[PDB]
């Protein structure tokens, strides 16, 4: 039917730049918290607090 | 019985240099499967102190700092640190009894005399016997010392169980021919002990006729030493996850660096009348879901594992030396010998937002297709896997080097690198350095040939 | 006492600690657990099961 | 899972029909015919390959 | 409806005359024919 | 002859006019004996008045309400034909557990298990019924996984009645602690419960039944929170006075099922309020992990078995009409997953069905959630649902649901051929 | 949002397992996925 | 229950179910001659008064 071919020069432009602003605002609220070290660390520390 | 007594006398023999006291252990189906127990080649174990470095390396400092250097030629530090990491572990004795049994019944069938405080009917599916020697530096012993286990199958895989020595010697030190006297005295108690992560428990034995009972060591468990031993264990675990952190901040950097107009580096037919606002929104919703499901078993960890090998660094230098040369001269091509990158094994992170099932470790053989072919990603069987057609996926590609691709559906990709410079080196090795094969029963002498069948000391047959 | 009745349990003013002795015994058992005072439903089921188990013939 | 049971059904996709369920829409006299697909997974009376 | 009929018949997709039905793997009964009248 | 009892069972299960408090009272009582002896006269009136106004039988859907009636209502509290029905139902259960094992060839144990535990899976303790009340006495091999890790430490189960322990009420929906009633379930009632939830129910409902979960903690704070239950001696001017006192919910809920000429509405409401102290928990689906016995462990020794059962719940037969605000639907097994009940209960499953209308079936082909779709790990594969779709409503269908559970171990081969079967 | 192509004219394919086609989700399924990603969190 | 074929019907061909083809009692093209509520899906049927 209707398909373009995979060249090199064909790109994907920015999605009206507000969604990329939303990616940056997702990064700045991702930065505080969510390490995944601290859940393991307080798990093992509460384990050694309970023993 | 077979390894416990022998390694007890062997640690009595070798007690003078490294004061290692034996820990006589048995494992079960909670530790590993039956198939994994039938072909377990050999076991490695490591003594690591409360400060958390090692028992093999230097006492003060090491040539294992200067965090990563982000290189390809040395690429960790070279192979001297690999020799160091080989010298950390020790190869302890090992014996498998792959048959269902009751343990106290089995010691009654042998010459051992069993008496516990109360009868604990233990019944497991098989038995594997292992002894470990934790090394007290002085005569005294630190409670916040920790151990390591490594179980090696002949494919090259490994599993790491780690735990403190505090739970091993908690109740024991608080209450506290040679082969003929050892059976007559026998065991005093049986104790199960979980690891530091509570994912696996295992049982230990305690003989009264061991030479551990007459050494008169001293035991202390100071809380600030426990506080730092978990901190050293924090950085040991964190070597896997802050690398995933280093991938994600690289994406957010280059996308702000590019400005949101990312190019294509993968061969996909596309369709212009299809909306792309829906495609960009499913990038953000799925990218965090990859971080929610991050694990050591991932593509970016499998990308590093051939680089932390023995002959990896010199061969990597041989790769650029073959590239960075002159063109072959007209005198060369007529009389020189014939001069030699078709397809490469890539590892892939496939995430899917429609069902939130994310596949972590995927073998991909990818190659340049002709007629300005950007990249095409086939399977091991030429299947041309075709996940990146669908709208429901996003995929991440890594190379055997530190090159990195985050690919949107429709084959549009983000080309960047992998930065590990924030990671130190000694924790980068001990998590996933590629260990070498050591010769055992049924192994060829010369390095690699048509290998015969596995040993497989199993219970389906007789031993013979 | 008055706090766990008024903001946590949300009881009407027609019943107080004098006409109900079981609640008066349960004030000292409630006040020792200062945590989970954001939870209000479990305390209501606690009062419900206490007033149910008190009104039996044994 | 006890809270995420309705979370499974927010997505409007169907689940593909598994192989063992595809062994039950055949009558007892045409299960040996070539029109069947799932005979290449019928290998042992004691297991489900 | 076409891609479901062919997976209900087993036949292949449409890829002077030709050898369409390629010969079978083995035969102990010779050749065959059976036509139809609804 | 058990045809009249099975006919009453068929007309009381498939019927869409089941009384709604039946599902409430089983998760209210949990089959505790001293809990049920408080509600004895209430259950007696709830049997006889509802049976005289509606010919269907009551409390057939839950197992624990059947044996409790057949044991502790034997004092003539009911007319004799109703207790004859319940006695005949439990006699059907004993008849079909006589057939499942081989009584001619069972004596002595074999590697700590009984000899009957290999010939048929219906006696084996690794099998767990989909609606389990207590915990079984035999848990030597089997592990119970709540969230991530198996709870083989025996210290994450305790419960007390009467001391009114609020931390189990506060973290009731938290899943790592769970609270058993500390009574281990011995093997005979374990076998009988497994039969009643694997053979007698799905042969007599044709998988029209389903499992829901009653959000009981939220349900009690607006049901029994009227002061007419709080201010009680340890009015009756008009009926509307009692209706205003007990609230509108119990008036349409307990309208005819417990209102008699001798007993009023509010006294019967206090009689039900008498046993709220055995509260229990929220519904939690449990995945057990049991390797097979040593006869079946010969090939594929590392094969574990996923088997999803449910804790503190109710096996329902129709959609409750007025409990839709405090109910959570749980299709978890291939039995008791009927999209009619889930679509009438939830709104999103009804949307899923009105988007894909062919998923309205009954023969296990309804898509389970992916936490439960381990079809090559369950003990009951898709031919069980395929047979339970088109089965007739006859005792022999329950008998063949029993006899389709003979194991394929080598010693089960030896046993079931040595009876020339 | 719309891509910037290189070829002015699109072409057709033949549905092999070799040519890498784009997704076939015309107008309803993408709305379903956006509603899905809205209600997932 | 006897109208459709419960042993075989699952999946679909168009967005109508597979049981909508095997019988006339499971597709919305056939309307009952005494209608009180208008049906849900009218993607093929256009009404005319």
């Amino acid at each position: 039917a209707v398909f373009f071919e995979p060249h090199e020069e064909n790109v994907l432009r920015c999605p009206e730049r507000v969604l990329r602003r939303l990616l940056e605002d997702a990064a700045v609220t991702m930065r505080g918290g969510g390490w995944r070290e601290d859940v393991l660390m307080d798990r093992v520390r509460k384990r050694y607090l309970r023993q | 019985m077979e390894t416990h007594l022998y390694s007890d006398l062997a640690f009595e023999a070798r007690f003078a240099d490294d004061e290692q006291l034996p820990l006589h252990l048995v494992l079960d189906q909670e530790v590993l499967s039956n198939e994994e127990a039938e072909t377990l080649r050999y076991v490695y174990y490591r003594n690591v102190d409360s400060a958390g470095r090692s028992t093999g390396r230097a006492p003060g400092g090491d040539e294992d700092d200067a965090p990563a250097s982000d290189d390809a030629e040395d690429a960790v530090g070279g192979d001297r640190a690999f020799d160091r990491e080989r010298r950390t572990w020790q190869r302890a004795c090992f014996r498998v009894l792959p048959r269902p049994l009751e343990l106290l019944d089995y010691l009654r069938q042998s010459g051992l005399t069993v008496t516990l405080e109360k009868e604990q009917r233990v019944r497991m599916f098989y038995a594997v016997f292992t002894t470990l020697g934790l090394r007290c530096p002085d005569n005294r012993l630190s409670g916040a010392q920790t151990l390591h286990l490594r179980l090696v199958w002949p494919d090259g895989s490994y599993r790491d169980w780690e735990f403190l020595a505090r739970d091993l010697l908690r109740e024991e030190m608080e209450a506290n021919a040679r082969t003929d006297e050892w059976k007559g005295a026998g065991v005093s108690r049986l104790r199960e002990v979980w690891d530091v992560q509570h994912r696996v428990r295992l049982r230990v034995l305690w003989y009264v006729n061991s030479f551990w009972r007459s050494r008169e060591l001293s035991y202390d468990d100071h809380e600030v030493e426990l506080y730092r031993a978990l901190d050293a264990y924090r950085a040991r675990i964190a070597v896997e996850y802050v690398l995933i952190r280093a991938v994600r901040d690289e994406i957010y950097a280059v996308l702000r660096r590019d400005g949101g107009a990312l190019p294509q580096r993968f061969a996909c037919h596309v369709s212009r009348n299809m909306s792309w606002r829906v495609v960009w929104e499913l990038c953000r919703h799925a990218l965090a879901l990859w971080m929610d499901w991050a694990d050591v078993r991932s593509c970016i960890i499998k990308a590093l594992t051939p680089r932390l090998s023995r002959g990896a660094a010199a061969a990597a230098q041989r790769a650029r030396r073959q590239r960075e040369r002159s063109a072959p001269k007209p005198q060369e091509l007529l009389f020189g010998p014939r001069n030699e990158p078709a397809e490469q094994t890539w590892y892939a992170d496939v995430v899917r937002c429609v069902r939130a099932q994310v596949d972590l470790g995927v073998e991909v053989r990818a190659a340049r297709c002709p007629r300005t072919g950007l990249w095409i990603v086939r399977d091991r069987r030429g299947r041309l896997r075709r996940w990146l057609s669908q709208p429901e996926v996003c995929v991440l590609y890594v190379t055997p080097d530190l090159d990195f691709y985050w690919v949107l559906p429709g084959g549009f990709a983000v080309s960047s690198r992998v930065t590990l410079h924030g990671l130190a080196q000694r924790a980068l090795r001990d998590r996933f350095q590629n260990f070498e094969a050591v010769l055992a029963r049924g192994m060829h002498v010369e390095a690699g040939r048509q290998e015969p069948e596995t040993p497989r000391v199993s219970g389906r047959r007789l031993p013979f | 006492h008055r706090h766990v009745v008024n903001v946590v349990l949300e009881l009407p003013t027609e019943i107080s600690e004098a006409t109900h002795p079981v609640l008066a015994t349960m004030l000292s058992k409630y006040t020792r657990m200062s945590s989970l005072f954001n939870d209000k439903c479990a305390f209501k089921l606690d009062l419900l099961r206490m007033v149910a188990v008190s009104r039996t013939r044994r | 899972a006890a809270r995420r049971i309705p979370h499974f059904y927010r997505v409007r996709r169907e689940v593909p029909r598994t192989v063992n369920e595809m062994k039950q829409d055949f009558v007892v006299t045409d299960f040996y015919k070539v029109g069947n697909i799932t005979l290449y997974t019928e290998l042992h009376p004691f297991f489900d390959f | 409806v076409d891609r479901w009929i062919r997976h209900a018949a087993g036949v292949e997709r449409p890829q002077f005359g030709s050898m369409s039905e390629r010969n079978a793997a083995a035969t102990v009964h010779g050749q065959k024919a059976a036509c139809e009248l609804i | 002859d058990y045809e009249e009892t099975l006919r009453l069972f068929k007309t009381t299960v498939t019927s869409p006019n089941y009384p709604e408090l039946c599902y409430l009272v089983d998760v209210l009582v949990h089959g505790n004996v001293d809990a049920f002896l408080l509600i004895r006269t209430f259950v007696a009136r709830c049997i006889v008045n509802m049976f005289h106004t509606r010919q269907l039988l009551v409390f057939a859907h839950s197992y624990a309400l059947v044996t409790l009636i057949a044991e502790h209502l034997a004092d003539g509290a009911l007319p004799p034909q109703l207790l004859f029905h319940y006695r005949n139902l439990v006699a059907v259960l004993r008849l079909v557990t006589r057939i499942s094992a081989l009584p001619g060839l069972n004596n002595g144990q074999l590697a700590e298990e009984p000899l009957s535990a290999y010939v048929n899976a219906l006696h084996d303790h690794r099998l767990w019924p989909p609606f389990v009340t207590h915990l079984p006495r035999n848990m030597e091999g089997v592990q119970v996984v709540a969230d991530r890790q198996p709870l083989n430490p025996a210290n994450i189960e305790a419960r007390h009645h009467g001391v009114s322990d609020v931390p189990r009420l506060g973290a009731m929906d938290a899943d790592e602690p769970l609270f058993v009633d500390d009574y281990r379930a011995t093997d005979d009632e374990w076998t009988l419960q497994k039969v009643f939830y694997l053979c007698l129910m799905p042969a007599m409902t044709n998988n029209r039944a389903c499992g829901l979960g009653l959000n009981l903690k939220t349900l009690l704070v607006d049901l029994f929170y009227r002061p007419a239950f709080l201010l009680m001696p340890a009015p009756e001017d008009s009926i509307a006075a009692q209706r205003q006192a007990v609230g509108e919910m119990l008036t349409e809920l307990v309208e005819d099922v417990a209102t008699d000429a001798h007993t009023p509405l509010l006294q019967a409401c206090r009689e039900l309020f008498l046993a709220v102290q055995f509260v229990g928990e929220h519904v939690k689906v449990l995945e057990v992990r049991a390797p097979l016995d040593h006869a079946q462990r010969q090939g594929l020794p590392d094969f574990i078995s996923r088997q999803h059962v449910l804790y503190n719940g109710c096996c329902v037969v129709t959609a409750p009409k007025t409990l839709i605000e405090y109910s959570l639907p749980v299709p978890f097994h291939r039995f008791y997953s009927n999209p009619t009940i889930c679509a009438a209960l939830s709104d999103d499953i009804k949307r899923y069905v009105t988007e894909f209308p062919h998923y309205h079936r009954h023969d296990g082909g309804f898509p389970l959630p992916t936490a439960f779709a381990h079809e090559y790990h369950n003990w009951l594969r898709s031919p069980f649902s395929r047979y339970s779709a088109t089965c007739p409503n006859v005792l022999h269908s329950v008998m063949t649901l029993a006899a389709m559970l003979y194991k394929i171990s080598p010693v089960s081969l030896v046993l079931q051929t040595k009876a020339h079967i």
